[PDB]
RNA sequence: CGUUAGUUGCCAGCGGUUCGGCCGGGCACUCUAACGGGACUGCCCGCGAAAGCGGGAGGAAGGAGGGGACGACGUCUGGUCAGCAUGGCCCUUACGGCCUGGGCGACACACGUGCUACAAUGCCCACUACAAAGCGAUGCCACCCGGCAACGGGGAGCUAAUCGCAAAAAGGUGGGCCCAGUUCGGAUUGGGGUCUGCAACCCGACCCCAUGAAGCCGGAAUCGCUAGUAAUCGCGGAUCAGCCAUGCCGCGG
């Protein structure tokens, strides 16, 4: 029982809020509420897109969402069909009248949620967890990405004994907050059980 | 001592106010 | 907790008394913070996340 | 202290007599933090010595740390199952700290009312030869030169 | 010198002398030497005559004292103690009354441990 | 010490119960879950039972219980 | 004419304004000695001026704010010495060896959580 | 008299949007008094890093509000000109006061 | 230490004064909070092959300046399915669901952790001086009146570096106590009462009267701390209508 998480490590310097706004007193609770009923339900229908971050903007009632996905095109829909639906069902929950917004993730393989989430849907499909973690490891290691650590939770391959696994590569040295660690992570449920899928990427220096 | 709470350091000391400890 | 103890988000409580914090994110009953609406536990992993604006690394 | 030498602190001379030995000696009378009333103490105490008595209060303070000192004490060793107690010289720095300890220590099981009064009596005691003090510090050196027979354990 | 029924302090101040009486304590002793007009620093030995007849004067019938002070108390119990009171009960299990914890630390009005085997 | 300043408290289902109890004479005994309340004079004659969480206890009012409160003579409780 | 020293101890700041004089120091409108002695220590602020005997010189008008008393005589034994080596930088050299001129940085170590006060430890009985 | 309280939690934001509005009225405006910088309203949070005991283990965050105080004197037009809607700061919250 | 910045700051400087930064006024200072500078064994002596060690000057500060955040491959089948998520297994007029009442506070005992003390370097009373960090929109409540008081009425200010909690306590000067189960010690208990709350019997805190216990430095054993540290003193906060907080987390003397 180690290792505290490296993005509320870095949430000072080489790392950003998913939420930047202000309140006081007596707004703050319900301002919090809406940002999670908004990630919460955008979790629902985008996971087949591919998102990775709902960024959440305030300045006076007005509501700034931005979702980084791996496809955009699945967001958008054909000729804005699907940016209609769901974001008219934005409005709905919160009467903000909150416009949306979209945004592309080059290199999906490069953003540590969505390798999570790639090794987590093979592990729901009975793949080979030392091979999806080191093939993981490559997609990530083979554009940039100086570091790479990939980590797969107890019950392997449906195993009585819950295990552990492995396979970084290069270097991803948490106890700096330096360079920019990325992390995510991934839920893969199965019959057998549970398991958890945690993903480092290091990319930068300074 | 400041157990006794008729004295006004036992009065201080449980942060209460009374005949033998006034407010002004 | 509960599905059957979050009775309070219904309060009409017939006493102001009987409301308690009840933590939204996972129903906690005991410790419940009452700016973030959160429960300690479920502060700590929104923090964590980044998803409370504002909210550092307490060191000093 | 396993790595250092654990070097000493060094204390601020006095305001009155611009003694380190006073400073310190006014410290082992200060309890739970307060100086102000340990040096009054001590000050106060420096009238009662030299009104009581016609010299002065800083060659008697002197005087009386002096005669407490010991030359020998005695420390345990373990050899062979049980310790012995194992005479040995006492560092002058350690000679420092025991008698002003023994003093302060001593007076207080004076009979005196007032703190200040104790002091200046047990000062005046041991500065004599007599007093709890002194008593303590013959003996120690009585428990030196009765295991004397163990004087081949020095280490 | 003798004020209440009868209380006999001596050669300290009067109104720590006072406190020695059963139904006096410090508040009813400054308040006996206010309405008197005697100085409270004096001593119980120095005091005049007219000084104490005017204190028994005084307390003797204000409050009730040492005497019925005890009978009223102890009547006041077997009041509650008579009737079903649990405050009654409490007093006869010789138990705490103002709702304490008796798992630790009843000595006071417990009868100090009484040790069993384990 | 004991202290609720004025209006003394006592509960609305007992009070205009026993109080129509008075008008058609003394009455036998009654249901009460409420020990929240106080006693009252003109409960002074009637039998009452209160609960104790598990079982219900006839209680015979008097003169010199009226300061106090039901339940103080329905124990909880059992030891020994 | 005038000259200025700021000095700090312990979270307390003293403003030294020495001016030629008569020798008297007053302290936020009060004498030197109204406002300490009761205080033993008092006479450590003015251990600056002992060193130059400077005693007889100047004058002195002092503001002081922050801290309790004790770090305030500290903080005016900067101050004079820091105003001190204004006047005349010479007095470097014969100020530095005392020491009256280095600040203070000992600060109360803040309180850590697990421990009672920022060291003291719970004690423990394993049995 | 024109007041312009400036708040949020990033000090990177207020000054990004304090040095955008200084650079508008300096333009038009008498001398104005400056970014003045109020103190900080820090809260702070000690929850027990794990559920379940270990109580001694607890880790704390703090959320800091940063305030900024303005001041134009005497701004007529060319101030409030380009004081309309220019800025781009979103975490920066502003009051005004008359 | 400087730069930027001045409605906390100031007869440093004059002007005015109901002598209160109160006004006039100014940013120098204290300060507040953003960016910077600063320490590098860089300089000298000595040792050494080197890394480094010893000492010295200058310096606010030196050999990691002081304190945090930070805890590696793994270990103990460690802890928690009772925060949450969850595989499998059971329950379904019921393990579920509502309510009132009671319990989680029980007491012949034991251990743990603490609080308060056994006193004269102390206690009580009057008087008076010096902190830092936080909290507050029906909440903080100056001030006035009532009441011994808890508190009530009235009511000013404060979206708060501007108003309020507020008094810091030890300390200082003055006075009382004179070694005595007491002017130490505040347990227990009778009686009277404020406040929150639908409601204080189980089972609240607070005030006032009276009661005034054990305890006169603790057996074997055992704990913390190496410098603003231990010891001691008070202050605030979180949760919360209230409060059993002596706990916890911070703050400075
Ligand atoms: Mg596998
Ligand atoms: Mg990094
Ligand atoms: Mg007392
Ligand atoms: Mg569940
Ligand atoms: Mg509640
Ligand atoms: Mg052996
Ligand atoms: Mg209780
Ligand atoms: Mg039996
Ligand atoms: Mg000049
Ligand atoms: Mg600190
Ligand atoms: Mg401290
Ligand atoms: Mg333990
Ligand atoms: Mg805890
Ligand atoms: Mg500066
Ligand atoms: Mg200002
Ligand atoms: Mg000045
Ligand atoms: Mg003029
Ligand atoms: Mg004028
Ligand atoms: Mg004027
Ligand atoms: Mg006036
Ligand atoms: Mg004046
Ligand atoms: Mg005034
Ligand atoms: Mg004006
Ligand atoms: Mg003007
Ligand atoms: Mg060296
Ligand atoms: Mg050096
Ligand atoms: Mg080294
Ligand atoms: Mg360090
Ligand atoms: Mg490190
Ligand atoms: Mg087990
Ligand atoms: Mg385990
Ligand atoms: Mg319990
Ligand atoms: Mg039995
Ligand atoms: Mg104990
Ligand atoms: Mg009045
Ligand atoms: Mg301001
Ligand atoms: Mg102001
Ligand atoms: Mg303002
Ligand atoms: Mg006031
Ligand atoms: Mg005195
Ligand atoms: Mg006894
Ligand atoms: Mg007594
Ligand atoms: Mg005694
Ligand atoms: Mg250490
Ligand atoms: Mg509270
Ligand atoms: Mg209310
Ligand atoms: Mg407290
Ligand atoms: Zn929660």
């Amino acid at each position: 029982g180690n290792k505290i998480h490296p993005i509320g490590f870095r949430l000072g310097i080489t790392r950003d809020w998913e939420s930047r706004w202000y309140a006081g007193k007596k707004q703050y609770r319900h301002l919090l509420l809406e940002d999670q009923r908004i990630r919460g339900l955008l979790e629902k229908e985008l996971y087949s897109a591919g998102l990775a971050r709902v960024d959440i903007e305030r300045a006076a009632d007005n509501v700034a969402v931005t979702v980084h996905v791996a496809k955009p095109g699945v967001v958008i829909g054909r000729g804005g069909e699907r940016i209609r639906v769901l974001r008219e069902e934005l409005a709905k929950l919160t009467g903000k009248n909150v416009a949306l917004n979209v945004q592309e993730v080059q290199n999906p393989n490069l953003s540590a949620p969505l390798v999570a989430q790639r090794v987590a849907e093979q592990i729901e499909r009975r793949f080979a967890v030392r091979r999806a973690i080191k093939q993981a490891v490559q997609r990530v290691m083979e554009s940039g990405a100086k570091g790479a650590k990939v980590i797969v939770s107890g019950r392997i391959g449906g195993a009585e004994q819950a295990r552990t696994e492995w396979a970084a590569q290069g270097r991803v040295p948490l106890h700096t907050l330096r360079a920019n660690i990325d992390y995510g992570f991934a839920l893969a449920r199965t019959t057998y059980g549970v398991l958890g899928v945690k993903a480092y990427i290091f990319l930068g220096e300074v | 001592g400041k157990g006794d709470r008729r004295t006004r350091r036992g009065k201080i000391w449980r942060g209460t106010y009374g005949k033998y400890r006034p407010r002004k | 907790a509960r599905k059957a103890l979050i009775e309070k988000a219904k309060r009409t409580p017939k006493f102001k008394v009987r409301a308690y914090t009840r933590c939204v994110r996972c129903g906690r009953a005991r410790s419940v913070y009452r700016f973030f609406g959160l429960c300690r536990i479920c502060l700590r992993e929104l923090a964590h996340k980044g998803q409370l604006p504002g909210v550092r690394k307490a060191s000093w | 202290a396993r790595r250092r030498r654990a070097e000493v602190r060094q204390l601020q001379p006095d305001l009155v007599y611009g003694d380190v030995l006073v400073t310190a000696f006014i410290n082992k009378i200060m309890r739970d933090g307060k100086k102000n009333l340990a040096a009054r103490i001590f000050y106060d105490a420096c009238k009662i010595i030299q009104e009581k008595t016609g010299q002065e209060p800083l060659k008697v303070f002197k005087q009386a740390v002096e005669n407490v000192k010991p030359r020998m004490e005695v420390r345990s060793r373990r050899v062979g199952g049980a310790n012995y107690q194992v005479p040995m010289e006492v560092s002058p720095r350690r000679q420092q700290s025991l008698a002003l300890r023994w003093l302060v220590q001593a007076a207080n099981q004076r009979p005196e009312r007032r703190a200040a009064v104790r002091i200046a009596h047990e000062l005046m005691d041991a500065a004599e030869g007599k007093g709890g003090a002194v008593k303590k510090k013959e003996d120690v050196e009585r428990m030196a030169e009765a295991n004397r027979a163990y004087a081949h354990y020095r280490w | 010198a003798r004020i209440a029924g009868v209380e006999i302090p001596r050669n300290k101040r009067v109104d720590v002398a006072l406190t020695y009486i059963y139904g006096i304590g410090k508040a009813r002793a400054k308040e006996a030497l206010e309405k008197t007009g005697i100085n409270p620093a004096t001593r119980v030995k120095d005091l005049t005559e007219a000084e104490v007849v005017r204190l028994r004067e005084y307390v003797e019938n204000t409050w009730k004292l040492e005497g019925e002070l005890r009978a009223e108390v102890a009547a006041n119990i077997k009041r509650l103690m008579d009737i079903g009171c649990y405050r009654g009960l409490r007093h006869r299990r010789g138990l705490p009354v103002r709702g304490q914890r008796t798992r630790t630390n009843a000595r006071t009005r417990k009868g100090p441990r009484k040790t069993v085997a384990g | 010490p004991r202290s609720l300043k004025k209006g003394v408290f006592v509960d609305d289902h007992l009070l205009e119960k026993v109080l129509e109890l008075n008008a058609k004479g003394e009455k036998r005994l009654i249901k009460t879950w409420s020990r929240r309340s106080t006693i009252v004079p003109e409960m002074v004659g009637h039998t009452i039972a209160v609960y104790n969480g598990k079982q219900h206890v006839p209680v015979y009012i008097t003169e010199n219980m009226v300061g106090h409160k039901l339940g103080e003579f329905a124990p909880t409780r059992t030891y020994r | 004419e005038q000259y200025y020293g700021t000095g700090r101890r312990k979270e307390a700041v003293a403003r030294v304004f020495l001016r030629p004089g008569n020798g008297k120091v007053t302290v936020n409108g009060q004498d030197f000695n109204e406002y300490f002695q009761g205080l033993v220590r008092a006479v450590a602020a003015l251990e600056p001026l002992r060193a130059v005997d400077a005693l007889g010189h100047f004058d002195a008008y002092i503001t002081v704010r922050g801290g309790g008393k004790s770090g305030q005589i500290d903080a005016i034994k900067l101050g004079i010495a820091r105003a001190l080596v204004q006047y005349n930088p010479d007095y470097r050299a014969k100020l530095k060896p005392l020491g009256f001129l280095t600040r203070d940085a000992r600060v109360v170590e803040r309180k850590k959580y697990g421990k009672h006060k920022a060291r003291r430890a719970p004690q423990y009985s394993k049995r | 008299k024109i007041r312009i309280k400036l708040r949020g939690f990033d000090h990177k934001t207020l000054d990004a949007s304090a040095q955008k509005i200084v650079e508008a009225a300096r333009r038009s405006g008498a001398q104005v008094s400056g970014p003045i910088p109020l103190p900080t309203r820090v809260r702070r949070f000690t929850v027990i890093r794990g559920p379940f005991k270990h109580k001694d283990s607890r880790e704390h965050f703090e959320l800091r509000t940063h305030n900024r105080l303005v001041d134009i004197i005497n701004p007529n037009r060319k101030t409030i000109e380009q004081l309309m809607t220019l800025d781009l700061p979103t975490g920066v919250e502003i009051e005004i006061k008359t």
